């Protein structure tokens, strides 16, 4: 009858929107694993743990000579030594050449704080005591901004840096 | 009154979701200045001469979602999801624990509050180490939270009595969600418990010199995955329930909603590495099951969104509406315990897309940190839970308090939840878009006003939504002062039964209901899937510890 | 049939693919 007619059309729809939906939801994990699978994937931090301690890191090693910081690791790869502070970014600008292989190498003395290169998708939080790696190859010269985007205290909202992308 | 000596548990339910609104009232004052800040408009030096104890912008943000986001939402839940199934089952909850359990939640925000006010935790409702807040402000949180574990133990009492009484049944409905919810809870309570009696606790006294940062976030994101879904079942207990009556229909599958509470007990916890994508130190590969496990808690959302609307559509139907637009007109717009939750639900559609957006991984590199996450967040719990509580009002308050809602309350109602909705809408429209120009979230923007030239255009409308829901919350406050100020009674509107809805049965029902009643076995399952989830990558982080000096930064 | 309830999910559907799609497409733009 009408309700017993309703119930068992509803649920037999109801079946296919399910059937519909997990069909859905696994192709959205395949298109995933596509990305992890390219050089996109730079932008995932490095899963290592690699500790430092805070209290020193602006003494000894290198993150202490800013000057210093842009390091050729590989033939066309720079490693830089960033450092994130209450409120501000050592070096600045970062300076680097188009077409290389950047890995950022971020640490904190103090408090988290956010690493957000705009254009980019390098997003990565910053925690002191530990070491966020991304890579990431600009394929166009000029400069971007570094915006904070982990609350820090009273100074966050003017926490800003600068790349420069040199051809 | 003779009507609280028989069914004392009205009276506690009522101070319950007075503290509870109360809470939401002086939370959300803060909203339409912070909209404002994210239209480029600095109002702060207007609210510090209204209230001068406000020394920043990150004080109120720390203020709004606390009051909003841990204390309405929880105090909400243990109103409705104690004090529903009692009248389900028709038994009275222990009195002595309901009454201890008000006064952990009254004592723990006393104690929490002032270290608030006096500006000594400006840390956010998230407070990541090392900024370092007053002990007072962990202990009374710590409190708050556990007056929850006393409200588990009632319910799980309620059921076990009615089960001695009635062996072979099967839990009805209301309390099957109740209990399900409850036992969810315990579990994903415990990364938040020992967050703060591990470090958070002893740290803040002065015991240990230091705290592991990204111990404190996994342990934090156990918790604060879950505690979402603790603020959206209640919301949806009474979407299920209630709201097929309020329409004029049925619920039309029991054994549907049943199974939607159940897969979120199994899928709620073991996903918090969805809020550490962009985390040092946690293994990709962690992060790819994690976001594989919160794709599959989107699924009982798909499930109520089908349920909900062939039950809408019954309902409209019935009520002589024709065609594939016409049960929509012949539903009762003229009744905001209707009106609320269903605009609430229209809102939930943008709010649902956005959040499987930010759980893929890889896509949460574009939008994590920015105001694209406030805009997904205020659709889902600013929102559809929100509003389910400001529709509740017109059944409940009524049930508890004998007090009866004019027909002038009813409409200046519908004026609030229109405008909520419209006011919430147009600001997820502003942060969305400037999110995707990588506005950053948590952020006094309007201090540095040449920063964002490009967001210009969204910027116009958070302009237009704080002023939107500064005018619904103004109305909100007069109409719900009004009701409780009220000195007209009429204790037969008290003695009343619920408007608990009628569910349409079919033969499959009782086959699926008793494979789902298993709640030990159930129970079970969702425990060792958090071991899985997390007991891994936390022996790794155990391990390694690397505590680091607290920060005062404000 | 539940026509009514089919034309909610269907807008529902055409949300979370415009949502999804739309950033998978900025993500590659940013990389
Ligand atoms: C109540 C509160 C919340 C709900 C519910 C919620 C749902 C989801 N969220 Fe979320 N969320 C995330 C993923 C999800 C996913 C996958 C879902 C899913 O559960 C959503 C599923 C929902 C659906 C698939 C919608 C179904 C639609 C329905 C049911 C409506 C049907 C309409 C009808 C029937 C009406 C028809 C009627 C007519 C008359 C036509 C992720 C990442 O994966 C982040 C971290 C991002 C970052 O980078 O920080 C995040 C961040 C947050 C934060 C910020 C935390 C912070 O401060 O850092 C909050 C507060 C929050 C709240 C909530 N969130 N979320
Ligand atoms: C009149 C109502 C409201 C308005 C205009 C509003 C506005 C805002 C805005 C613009 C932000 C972003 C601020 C920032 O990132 O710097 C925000 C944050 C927030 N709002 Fe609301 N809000 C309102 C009501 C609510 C309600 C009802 C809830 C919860 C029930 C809520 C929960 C939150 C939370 C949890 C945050 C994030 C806090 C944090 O990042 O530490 N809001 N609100
Ligand atoms: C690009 C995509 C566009 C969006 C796609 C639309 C949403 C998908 C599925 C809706 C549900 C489909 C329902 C199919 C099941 C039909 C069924 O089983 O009905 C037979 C029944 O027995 C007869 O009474
Ligand atoms: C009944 C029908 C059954 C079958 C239906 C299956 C649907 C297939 C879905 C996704 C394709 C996945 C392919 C992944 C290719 C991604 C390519 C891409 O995105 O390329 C752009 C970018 O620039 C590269 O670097
Ligand atoms: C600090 C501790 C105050 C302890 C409070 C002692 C008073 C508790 C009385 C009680 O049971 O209050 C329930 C309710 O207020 C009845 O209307
Ligand atoms: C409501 C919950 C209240 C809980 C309080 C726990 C307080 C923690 C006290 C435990 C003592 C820890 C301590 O002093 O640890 C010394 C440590 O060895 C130095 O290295
Ligand atoms: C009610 C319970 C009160 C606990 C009383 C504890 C009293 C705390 C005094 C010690 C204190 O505040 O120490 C802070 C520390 O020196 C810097 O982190
Ligand atoms: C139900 C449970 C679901 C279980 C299946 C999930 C897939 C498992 C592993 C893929 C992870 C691959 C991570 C590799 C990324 C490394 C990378 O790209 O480094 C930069
Ligand atoms: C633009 C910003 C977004 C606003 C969206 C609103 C959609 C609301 C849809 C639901 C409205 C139904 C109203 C209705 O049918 O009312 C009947 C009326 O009472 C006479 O019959
Ligand atoms: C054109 C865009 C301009 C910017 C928007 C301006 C803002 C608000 C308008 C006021 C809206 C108030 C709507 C009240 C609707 C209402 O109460 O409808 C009751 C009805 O019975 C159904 O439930
Ligand atoms: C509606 C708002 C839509 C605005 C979307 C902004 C487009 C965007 O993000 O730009 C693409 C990319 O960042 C540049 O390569
Ligand atoms: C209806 C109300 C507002 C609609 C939105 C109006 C948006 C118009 C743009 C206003 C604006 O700020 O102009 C941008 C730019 O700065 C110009 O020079
Ligand atoms: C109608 C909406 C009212 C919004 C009016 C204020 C919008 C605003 O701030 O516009 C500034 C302008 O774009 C630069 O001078
Ligand atoms: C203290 C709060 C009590 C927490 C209760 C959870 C453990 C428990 O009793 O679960 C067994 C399960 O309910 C089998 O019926
Ligand atoms: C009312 C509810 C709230 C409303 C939410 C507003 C945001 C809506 C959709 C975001 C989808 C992403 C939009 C960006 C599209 C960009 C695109 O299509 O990509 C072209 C180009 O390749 C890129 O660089
Ligand atoms: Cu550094 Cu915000
Ligand atoms: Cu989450």
């Amino acid at each position: 009858v009408d309700e017993h007619k309703a119930h068992k059309a509803i649920l037999a729809y109801e079946k296919g929107w399910l059937a519909f939906s997990l069909a859905m939801l696994f192709v959205f994990i395949a298109l995933i694993a596509y990305t992890l699978a390219t050089h996109t994937a730079g932008v995932i931090p490095a899963g290592k743990l690699e500790r430092v301690d805070p209290t020193t890191v602006r003494q000894e090693g290198p993150w202490a000579d800013p000057a210093q910081a842009v390091v050729q690791t590989g033939p066309n790869q720079y490693t830089v030594y960033v450092l994130a502070f209450a409120f501000g970014y050592q070096p600045n600008p970062i300076e680097v050449p188009q077409g290389a292989e950047i890995v950022f190498k971020i640490t904190s003395p103090d408090v988290i704080h956010g690493f957000h290169v705009e254009g980019t998708n390098i997003n990565v939080e910053v925690l002191p005591g530990e070491v966020s790696t991304v890579r990431y190859t600009f394929k166009r010269p000029g400069e971007y901004r570094i915006i904070c985007n982990q609350y820090c205290g009273l100074g966050h909202q003017n926490m800003f840096g600068t790349i420069v992308v040199k051809e | 009154s003779r009507v609280y000596e028989a069914y004392p548990e009205k009276k506690a339910t009522l101070y319950f979701l007075v503290l509870g609104f109360l809470a939401l009232i002086v939370g959300s004052l803060f909203g339409p200045f912070q909209a404002l800040n994210y239209g480029n408009v600095d109002a702060y030096p207007l609210l510090k001469r209204l209230l001068p104890f406000v020394q920043s912008y990150y004080q109120g943000l720390t203020l709004h979602g606390v009051l909003n986001a841990i204390v309405f939402t929880q105090l909400f839940a243990q109103a409705i999801m104690v004090y529903l199934p009692a009248r389900e089952l028709n038994m009275r909850p222990n009195m002595g624990l309901m009454w201890l359990s008000w006064w952990m939640a009254f004592i723990g925000l006393v104690v929490a509050a002032l270290p608030l006010l006096a500006n000594e935790a400006t840390v956010l409702y998230t407070f990541y180490p090392p900024l370092k807040g007053h002990w007072a402000f962990y202990l009374g949180a710590s409190v708050f939270v556990l007056s929850t574990w006393v409200s588990i133990y009632i319910v799980l009492d309620l059921w076990r009595r009615w089960k001695a009484a009635n062996p072979g049944k099967v839990t009805p409905l209301v309390t099957y969600m109740a209990v399900v919810f409850w036992l969810m809870w315990f579990l994903a309570s415990l990364g938040l418990v020992l967050e703060a009696v591990l470090f958070l606790l002893p740290w803040s006294f002065g015991l240990v010199e230091g705290v592991d940062p990204l111990v404190a976030r996994t342990l934090f994101w156990w918790t604060g995955h879950p505690i979402v879904y603790f603020w959206l079942l209640p919301a949806y207990a009474i979407i299920y329930t209630i709201l097929p009556k309020q329409a004029g229909g049925k619920l039309v599958s029991d054994p549907m909603a049943r199974l939607a509470f159940l897969l979120f007990l199994l899928l709620s916890t073991p996903v918090g590495f969805h809020h550490q994508f962009a985390d040092p130190g946690i293994d990709p590969t962690w992060k790819m099951i994690h976001s594989v496990l919160t794709l599959f808690v989107a699924v009982p959302s798909l499930m109520t969104a089908f349920t909900v609307a062939a039950s809408l559509e019954f309902a409209g139907r019935l009520r002589g509406g024709r065609g594939l637009f016409g049960w929509i007109r012949a539903l009762p717009w003229d009744n905001p315990a209707f009106v609320a939750p269903v605009l609430g639900l229209l809102g939930f559609i943008p709010g649902g897309a956005g959040g499987i957006v930010n759980a893929s991984f890889t896509l949460d590199y574009v939008v994590h940190n920015t105001a694209w996450v406030p805009g997904h967040f205020h659709l889902q719990v600013a929102s559809l839970v929100t509003l389910t509580a400001m529709g509740s009002l017109y059944w409940l308050l009524p049930n508890l308090t004998g007090k009866p809602i004019s027909d002038a309350q009813r409409r200046l109602g519908l004026a609030v939840v229109w405008l909520w909705f419209l006011g919430m809408m147009i600001m997820a429209v502003g942060l969305h878009w400037a999110g995707l120009l990588n506005v950053p979230r948590r952020a006094y923007i309007a201090q540095v006003p040449d920063a964002y030239p490009h967001a210009a255009v969204p910027m116009v409308f958070n302009v237009l939504a704080g002023i939107v829901l500064l005018v619904a919350l103004l109305l909100f406050i007069y109409g719900l002062f009004s009701v409780l100020l009220s000195r007209e009674r009429k204790p037969e509107l008290a003695e009343a039964p619920l408007p608990f809805a009628e569910v349409i049965s079919g033969p499959e029902d009782r086959r699926l209901v008793l494979a789902m009643d298993r709640i030990g076995f159930w129970f079970a399952v969702a425990a060792i899937l958090v071991v899985l989830a997390y007991g891994p990558t936390l022996v790794q982080l155990f391990g390694h510890l690397n505590p680091v000096p607290g920060w005062r930064l404000w | 049939k539940p026509k009514g309830a089919l034309a909610v999910i269907l807008v529902l559907t055409l949300t979370i693919l415009v949502f999804w799609l739309g950033v998978y497409a900025v993500f590659f733009a940013r990389g």
